[PDB]
Parts: C-alpha cells; structure tokens; sequence
C-alpha cells in the first residue's frame, strides 16, 4: 500500500535532497561490503592531530545514536501525502537555500579568530635562519646559511610534498657540488638536508656560491661539522 | 545578468566548512536540521496518532498476545520530531560514527522475528544511514543465527566473523570472530555477514 | 642536637660575608628530579649517570618533587548509570551447562 | 631523526641499576649472584615460530605511549588486565612500506614527524616493530604464547654455566645474591626506567657482524633483565639471615610456577600479564638466536 | 513503546 | 567582539561524560586524508580533491 | 559430559566425569591446561578421541585413585607388547 | 628555599643558592612537567606537577594514583558486577566511557582471606551474610505467604 | 582515635554483629585447610587457594 507513495514520492524529495547545499560528503555507494568512508586528518606539521570524524559515544546534541525502532510508527501507522484519495505541496527553493548560505557566512566567519590566531602562532611563511662566515673579509649574510630540523619541518616540508619534487638530498661526507647540483636540479628549491659527518672538500664551497641553505638537526660545533680547511667557520 | 556580488569560492569553503566540522561539536544538528525541516516542509509524511497495529482480532486472541506483545513493545509511538530527522540522517553528513541504540534480544520465541525485521525494514528504507551501524548489528544477528541456525552458523562465524579487502579486493577472511564495539567503523574492518561472498 | 635546623641564621653581617657559622639549605631541599615511568621520583641525574638516584633510596629530604595529579577530565567514584533489561521470558532463561 | 652504527653503543641508552651506592651496570651486578643447584633438572624445548599475522593497528588518533606500556607491563610492579585497551598493536602502523608515523624516541607512537622530537631511524624501526606487532595479540585465543614451557629458556639463559647451555639440560638452580632491604623490588622499579626499546630495535635490524657481535656484549644488560622477570614467577623468594649480611634467595629460577596474588619482595603477575610476557619472551628469544 | 535516541538509563551503579 | 558568540566550540559534550574541552592550538593544518591504520597519507592528486 | 560406569546394575553415583574442551589449535589447549592447573582435581590422557581436549574432573581426591591405578596398570599392559 | 634566588636581601646564602642551582645536578622546577593524554578521546588527563611538597607525602600521593592508573580496570568493567549480581541473563548496556573513569579495580586475594577471618571473630557474622539474600529472595517476590 | 563513623548502614551490622571485642590471639594469622582432627594441613599449593 505504501510503496505507492513512498518509491514514487519519498524518492524525490530525497534525490533533490542528495543535492542540497550543505549536505556534502558522500553517503555511500550502494554496496555494503567494501564502500568505507573517507577520513580525514586535520594534520601539522607542529603536532596538531584532530580528525574530523571520530568516534565519541553519545553526545548531548541528540543525533549520534541511531534507533531502528522508528521503522514501525513509518511503516505501520503514519498517514502520507499520495496515498488516500491534498495536492502535493513543493517547498520553495529559497527558504533552505538562503539558509544554507545563512549558515556559511555564519559559520566560515566563526572560525574565523580560531583560524586567524594559529596563523598568527605559525609564524608563516618564513624560516628562521643562521649565517656562517666563511672566508673571513666577506661578512654578513655572505656565507653558509644553515636552518634548524624543527623549522625545516614545519614550514619549508609540507610544501615540498605537494608540488610532487622527489624530496631532497643527504649533505653527506662523499657527496661532490654534482650531488647537490643534481638534488637542488629536481626538487629546484635549493635546500639539502644533512645528516652524515663532516660536509669537507669542497661543495661546502659550492653552497658558499649557492644559497642551499642546508637544514640540520640542532645547532652546535656547527662548525665542527664542516671542514673550513682554513679557519673562518666559527661556531659563534 | 551579472548580479553585484562577491563570489562563491567552492574550495575555501569545502575546506573551511572542513575545520568547523573537524573541531567544532555541533554542527552535525545545524546541517541535520535543514533536511530535517525541509523535510517537515514537503510535507512528504504527515503523522498520524490513532495508532493501527496487527490485523486488530490479533490484539484480541488468547494464544497471538504472545506476539501481540514482542511486538508491541520493540513498535513505538509515531513522533512528529523523530520521523523526519530519522529521514533526515538518511542523506546529511556523518560526524560521529552511529551507534546502534543497542537492541537486547534473545532469539528464543518465534514471535521474536520481530525484530530481525525490524532490520530488513528499516536497512532498506534508509540503507545509507544503516550502512554505519552494520557492525553493532552484524553483532546482534549472529546471536539470531546461533539460535535459529546452528550449523550455518558453525561454518560461518569461522569462515571468519569480520574481514578485510586485500589489495587486490579479495576479501582477507580473519579467522577470529570478535564482537564489533563501532570503535572499530573507521578502521578497516567490515562487518562480517554482509560479506555478501557464497 | 638540632638536626631538623637546615638553614640557620638569615641574616647579613657586615664584616665577613658568611656570619659565623650559617647553614643554607642543601642542593636538596631543591633539587625537583624528574618522576621515573615507574612512579619513583628521582633526582635531577648528574653529567649522564641517567638515573637520578630515586629520592627515596637516600637520606635528604627534598621539599618539591613532581607530583602526577589527575586533572579535571578524570572524575572518579563516578556514580555511572546505565540499562539494565530484565530479560523477558523467565520461563526461557538458561542456567546450567556453561 | 638520527642513525645508529650500533644504537644501544650510544651515550643516552645505557642501562644502570644502582647496587648498594651508586649506580653500576647490570653486567657487573650479575657477578654478584650465585646459585643453588637443586636435585631437578630442566631441559630446553623450541619455542615455536610465532604467528605471522600481526594484528590490526585499529584506528586511533593519539599518539600512544609504547615503551612505557611494553615495559610497565613486562617488569611492572602493578599493571593489572595489559590485554584490555592494550595498544601495543599500535605498534604496528609502523612496521610498512612508508608509513609517516614514527617511533618517538621517549618511547610513544606519533603519526607524522613533529616538531622537536627525536625518534629511531624509521629504517630500523621497520624491523623492530615489525615483528613486535605480534606483541599486540597475545590476548587472541587462537594465538596465545607457550608460557609455562618458554621458561626452560628463559632460565638456562639467566643462570646455567657456558657449558649447560651447550647441551640443553641443567638443574633448577635458585638464586641467592646478597640483598639489601627490599632489593628485588627496587632493583626492579629501576628497571621499569631502561629505554628497553633502543635496545630492541637494535637486537632485530643488525646484520650480521655487528648484530651477534652485539649480541654478545650485550648479553649481560639482556639477562638482568630476564632475572628481573623470571623472579615475578618463581615459587618462593626467601630472604636468608647469615653472619652479618641477609643472603636473599629465589628458589627456583626458570620454573614458572604461574604464582599470580601479590607477594610483597617482588612483582605480581596478573593471569593476562603472565600471558603477555609469556608473548613477550616468545618473540623476544625466537630472534636473539639468529 | 516510545521512540527515543540514547540509553533509556534506568540503573545507578556504586563504585 | 565579532559578536558571533561561540560556545561548545572546540570543546566536546558527550552526555555521561563531562563536556571536556580539547585544546586548540594548530599552527598550520593540512587536510590530509588517513590510511585506514588511522596516520595521515601524503596527499595525493588523483584521490582526493 | 557427565561420565556413567558400566553395570547398568548401580545408581550409586560416577566416580568422576569428562570435560570437553572448546580448544582448537594446539597453542589453545598448550593453555587451556596451563591455567587447569587450579580447580581441585582434574588429569587428562596423553592423546585425546576426538581429538577435542577433555579432562576428568574427581569427584574425590580418592576416587581419583580408582582410576590411575586401573589404567596405569593397564599402561605396562600394553607397554609390555610394545 | 630556591624560590628566593636573586629574590632575597641577605646576600650570603643568596649567592650560594644562586650558585647550588648553577651546579650541572639540581635544577629547580614548578607547575606542570609534563601530561599525557588519553587516545580515543584526545583530551588531557594526567597531569604531572612539579609542585613543592615534601618528597614523602609526595611518592606516596603517587603511589594511589599510580597504581589507579596502572590497573586497566576502568568503571565500564563495573557493569559486570552487578551483571553477575541479578536474575541471571540481565542485560546491561552501556554507556561506557575509556580511561576517563578509571576505577581501582577489586582485591579479591585480600578479601576471601580478609573475611576468612572476619567471620571467624564475629561468627554472628552469618546472620548478616543471610541476611542479605533474605531481604533479596522477599524482594525478587517469588512466594507469597496467605491464607488459602 | 581513627574517628570514620561508617554509613548510617554500616552502623547497623556493628550494632547487630555485636563486635564486642574479637578474642583470638593473631599474632600471626594463617588461614589452613585443617583436616579432621586437629593437624592443621600445610598449604598444598594443589588444593587450597
């Protein structure tokens, strides 16, 4: 008796609702094995980790819990609109639609100071950074820049996975100035991360002529680090 | 025509609708309300309260009040409020990971079908809202199963009582047959019944 | 006598810096270590010898000292509700075999 | 970040105990315990290969603490039910191709570097954790460890001469070394501090040379660690009064009695903690003998 | 009997 | 002081529970999307938006 | 399983009774008797029927006895042939 | 005595403790050292503060409160007490909240031992354990007396 | 000296178990399984829990 009205009316409102405003996401699929949600992460680099569907039993606002027994009231006794012979009504596009966007600007503005400090804590858009001297006479900002991991991370990183640039290289002992040329020639930002002894022979001379600021676990004996085989680095 | 509005940027909102939804409880009720009153609105299910349950002499008979009952009681009373947002949840987004309103039953009176009904109705008259909850139900079911079915649910509980999708969709069968507590929807478990493989 | 007297004489005489005999308080009664993952709060360590010497293996008190005290989101006693469903039947309910 | 060469050969991961005044390494401590020899006799099985599928690392956001737990439980002093809740599963979102997750080097599970942590080579960690996921379904019935026969092992390890653990056999000795008020205990909650974890990640992801090299100087700090444990399951632990000193005993070390309500001179054992480091050992000692 | 969302919550248990 | 007064923002609510608030700081956010093994995937063009 | 004796002729009660132990794989069982090594009185044969770890539970400490001893015996029995 | 470096007139003892603190050992410290903070529901539980106290009233407050957290028992476990205690094959549902209800737990080897020898002083004892079920066998209602 | 009045319900087993002091020496307290006329079992760690 019900199909009637419920395939040939329910189903519409519903279809027109798959594309209401808000509403996004996706629901399912139709299939019940395999279709599993997509998650997501909000993630930082700075030790943020808040994903945005997670599982916390029943909360006050009334939604989370589901009750099946609400099957019976619907398919036993609740009059429809189509079924006993009203003139179906149609809601008005606008009430729903301005209110959709009621809430947008409502809600994109409330997240707004939320948003805004972080930002304001991030620091964004710029790495701290340490000049080392070398070759004595030519000084400030005319040496070997070098920036801490943390910074690295933070910052400089997340950009780089995004534009897809195998990420950097290793400042290792052997490596020649082609090693850092060639790593400097993909990922074409100029950053070579270190993590292997002394930087010695020559490339480090070649950074001198590069920017290539060279990111590196914490400083200190930051100089012991590299091989100024005739004293200008300098810890200081 | 050219109206003198700003704009509106489809990506800053995805994403900025995305942080709201990520840190801000709450907002599951502001979207859910839309549908639910734009449901309310279509006027697509007025609700009746001159409640109509079994054939009517059902009520009246000595031997069906058994039943009379099982299903009186799991049947509720039609609320104007629950019906459209019961609709409403069907097609809004999910933040919370539905739990089902845990139904304790026995299996263990033939008029108790009543409620592995109460399922089959109510998966096929909102199936993408039931979809979330399959696993604390796969959970009530096999309890059904073990009353009514014995020796299919031998083999099926050990064929495997959840599973996972390889890498290649064959389906990774595990051997265990653990619960399923929701804790585990967004993980990569499926419940296990709905395998939907011989 | 006086062993409880940890610091004596506060106050600064003018000819000579320290007064005549002046205890001052022990790198002890001030030397907040860490709290071990077992729960023994033990020491500051001293140039790598790691394990601080669980403040309760020597004999100096040690006025300050991390304390791990459950926070606001932690009620306990809590009296917890919850549904209890009086399985219908009676007549049904199983008791022996397992 | 941050390589090895050796790892458990670096400053910051070396195991002390603190015997009577200052704190010395546990190589040395052991020189200061003999045995007893009892009229027994206890031959040394095979642990069998361990189950191959590592659990399920269960979604759950938060970094989850690792070390602590493993350790807390293994020479807890009082960790009641570990295989409920228990995550150490959660350690294997680490053990996989290029996971982003990494160990912290306090011993906690992050998901994605950050900013100023340390944290073992994700080389490594990919072969410590990957075996040690196992750790994480001790609880699942079909996969439980061995347990009360694991100890033959765990004992002709701690004790038994270079040349009973030759041939397999040699009596339950126990266990007298000199105490000192309350020692076991102790000597224990001291215990519960090593960053056993560096010392794992490096018993599994040494190749050849350097990992039985390492094996072998690490032998001594390993079976401190053993006796540590073998005593939270062992009969009666005594204290002896002699001249002037106490001269405390185990009797019977390597000999899981499964004892389970709470002694006083050492660690309890609840039935799933007991489980656990009967899982603990199972891996643990399947990979020491490369 | 009636329809509605969460645990019907009838017992208070004592630590 | 925009005068969009903001409540149980950012906390939680969770009846039984208190309405234990979660903290709020975040530097830079990066909507990344998460294996199944819940840890962050380095996002990807063709899979996600 | 409670366990009858033979001789239809005698009501007076079992000496013991048989357990049957929901235990699959043998790292199941390893522990099953692990831990059994509570409760009172219990002992099992080397191998198994079925192959379904069960046990027996005495009901006494001394009609524990009746049956060791029969099939103890019975053990240089058939060892002897072997 | 540290909360009154460069803070305090008298220079002597003063210049000490501004210098004991200078020492490679002892550091000093105050409020909040360090949290951990449950999973599944990412808020903060635990907090360690370095507050001043003195250290033996001090390790004991964490012996109870470390010991609560050590058992694994939280107040979800409880709902099987009372699930072993009424008309066998109650059902109890949740709500169930992780470790932010963690619950001692219930030493039983104490009490069966404890109360061995309670009822061995006070054998009047067995009038209240029967006491107990008296009252609760009344109360399931399960024979009315009358006069039929 | 150690003041704890106990529940207006725990007042009532005291008042009805009539405490009234608790003989027994218990210097040392050991519970046994004692075998039928006296001897007083040791603990088989096999039967006694």
């Amino acid at each position: 008796n019900i199909a009637v009205a419920h395939t040939d009316h329910l189903s519409v409102v519903y279809a027109t609702m798959s594309n209401f405003m808000l509403n996004f996401t996706n629901n399912f699929s139709g299939n019940h094995a395999t279709f599993k949600p997509d998650q997501y992460v909000i993630t930082s680099p700075e030790g943020s980790y808040k994903p945005i569907i997670e599982r916390q039993g029943e909360t006050v606002d009334g939604l989370t819990i589901i009750d099946t027994s609400i099957v019976w009231p619907i398919l036993c006794q609740c009059t429809y609109p189509l079924v006993r012979q009203e003139e179906i009504v149609y809601p008005d596009p606008s009430t729903t639609l301005s209110q959709s966007l009621s809430v947008a600007q409502v809600l994109s503005k409330l997240t707004l100071p939320d948003a805004f400090i972080n930002m304001i804590l991030s620091g964004g858009d710029s790495v701290v950074m340490r000049t080392y001297q070398t070759e004595a006479d030519d000084d400030l900002d005319e040496g070997i820049r070098m920036t801490t991991y943390d910074q690295y991370l933070s910052h400089i990183r997340e950009r780089l996975h995004i534009t897809n640039v195998p990420d950097p290289i290793y400042i290792t002992g052997a490596s020649t100035p082609d090693q850092i040329a060639a790593s400097v020639q993909a990922t074409h930002v100029a950053v070579v991360l270190y993590q292997s002894g002394v930087i010695n022979g020559p490339a480090s001379t070649y950074l001198r002529e590069n920017e290539v600021l060279v990111v590196m676990p914490d400083y200190y004996d930051v100089v012991s680090r590299f091989a100024n085989a005739n004293l200008q680095m300098n810890n200081n | 025509a050219l109206r003198p509005e700003l704009a509106f940027d489809h990506d800053h909102i995805i994403r900025c609708l995305m942080l709201a939804a990520a840190n801000y409880p709450r907002l599951e009720g502001i979207i859910v309300q839309i549908n639910t009153g734009y449901v309310a609105s279509a006027n697509v299910i007025r609700p009746v309260s001159e409640k109509r349950y079994f054939p009517e002499n059902l009520e009246q008979n000595q031997s069906a009040a058994r039943l009379v009952s099982a299903v009186k009681a799991r049947a509720s009373e039609a609320d104007i409020s629950s019906i459209h947002l019961a609709i409403a949840r069907e097609v809004s987004p999910m933040f919370n990971v539905h739990e089902l309103k845990k139904i304790a039953e026995s299996f263990e009176d033939p008029s108790s079908i009543v409620v592995v009904l109460e399922f089959i109705l109510f998966a096929l008259f909102f199936p993408t809202e039931f979809n979330r909850i399959k696993g604390d139900i796969q959970n009530v079911l096999l309890l059904f199963f073990s009353r009514w079915y014995p020796v299919e649910y031998g083999i099926f509980v050990q064929r495997g009582a959840t599973y996972t999708i390889n890498a290649a969709g064959e389906f990774e069968f595990s051997g265990r047959n653990e619960k399923w507590d929701q804790a585990l929807y967004l993980s990569e478990h499926f419940p296990a019944l709905f395998s939907d493989v011989p | 006598i006086s062993v409880a007297r940890s610091m004596r004489a506060i106050v600064n005489h003018n000819e000579v810096d320290r007064p005549r005999g002046a205890v001052a308080p022990s790198s002890y009664e001030m030397d907040t270590g860490t709290l071990s993952r077992n729960g023994d709060l033990l020491y500051s360590p001293v140039a790598n010898g790691q394990v601080g010497i669980p403040k309760l293996e020597v004999d100096h008190i040690s006025f300050s000292n991390v304390v791990s005290m459950m926070t606001a989101n932690i009620r306990t006693g809590d009296d917890m509700a919850v549904e209890r469903v009086n399985p219908d039947d009676v007549r049904a309910i199983n008791i022996r075999n397992a | 970040q941050q390589p090895t060469g050796g790892y458990t050969t670096l400053e910051q991961f070396a195991f002390t105990i603190r015997n009577d005044g200052t704190n010395a390494t546990p190589t040395q401590f052991l020189q200061l315990l003999s045995w007893e020899a009892t009229e027994n006799e206890l031959v040394k099985k095979t642990i069998p290969t361990p189950e191959t599928h590592l659990p399920s690392a269960r979604n759950v956001p938060g970094n989850v603490y690792i070390e602590d737990a493993i350790t807390q439980a293994l020479f807890g002093i009082s960790a009641q039910n570990v295989n409920a809740h228990g995550y150490f599963s959660r350690l294997s979102a680490l053990a996989l191709p290029n996971t982003s997750a990494r160990l912290g080097l306090d011993g906690v599970i992050y998901n994605s570097e950050t900013i100023n942590i340390p944290f073992y080579d994700p080389a490594a960690v990919a072969n410590f954790a990957a075996t040690y996921a196992k750790l994480g379904n001790a609880s699942t019935p079909r996969y439980r460890a061995d347990m009360i026969d694991i100890y033959a092992h765990v004992g002709l390890e701690l004790a038994g001469t270079d040349a009973e653990r030759a041939a397999g056999v040699m009596p339950v000795k126990r266990a007298k070394f000199d105490s000192w008020e309350g020692s076991l205990i102790s000597l224990s909650r001291d215990v519960v501090n090593w960053k056993i974890l560096a010392f794992l990640i490096d018993l599994c992801s040494l190749e050849g040379e350097a990992l039985r090299a390492f094996k072998t100087r690490n032998r001594d700090v390993f079976r401190m660690m053993l006796f540590i444990m073998s005593t939270a399951v062992a009969a009666n632990v005594v204290n002896r009064k002699v001249t002037k000193r106490v001269d405390r005993v185990l009797e019977y070390i390597g000999v899981n009695s499964m004892r389970t309500a709470g002694r006083t001179a050492t660690i309890t054992y609840d039935l799933s903690r007991h489980e656990f480091a009967a899982k603990f050992l199972q891996l643990t000692f399947t990979r020491w003998n490369a | 009997k009636v329809i509605f969302n969460g645990l019907d919550v009838n017992t208070e248990v004592q630590p | 002081i925009t005068d969009v007064d903001s409540t149980d923002y950012g906390k939680l609510t969770l009846r039984f529970l208190g309405t234990l608030t979660r903290s709020l700081k975040m530097q830079n956010a990066q909507i990344r999307r998460i294996r199944p093994d819940g840890t962050v995937l380095r996002y990807d063009d063709q899979i996600d938006i | 399983i409670p366990i009858t004796n033979s001789n239809i002729f005698d009501d007076s009660s079992t000496p013991y009774n048989v357990r049957i132990w929901h235990a699959p794989t043998m790292t199941e069982v390893n522990h099953i008797l692990a831990l059994m090594r509570k409760s009172t009185l219990v002992s099992t044969h080397s191998s198994w029927h079925w192959n379904v770890l069960h046990t027996f539970h005495y009901r006494s400490e001394s009609d524990m006895i009746d049956h060791f001893a029969a099939k103890i015996l019975e053990d240089w029995r058939q060892k002897e042939k072997l | 005595p540290a909360l009154l470096r460069d803070f305090t007139q008298v220079n002597w003892l003063n210049r000490d403790i501004t210098n004991m603190l200078q020492q490679a050992g002892t550091k000093y410290g105050l409020g909040l050292t360090e949290t951990r903070l449950d999973y599944v529901r990412l808020v903060k539980t635990i907090v360690g503060h370095a507050l001043n106290i003195d250290h033996f009233a001090a390790s004991v407050l964490n012996i109870n409160l470390r010991a609560l957290m050590e058992a694994n028992v939280t107040a979800d476990d409880r709902i099987k007490a009372l699930q072993a205690h009424s008309m066998i094959s109650t059902q109890f549902h949740g709500p169930n909240q992780g470790a932010l209800r963690p619950e001692l737990a219930f030493d039983h080897d104490h009490i069966i031992r404890c109360l061995m020898l309670a009822a061995a002083n006070y054998p009047r004892l067995e009038g209240i354990i029967v006491q107990i079920n008296t009252g609760y066998v009344a109360s399931a209602n399960v024979i009315r007396p009358v006069s039929e």
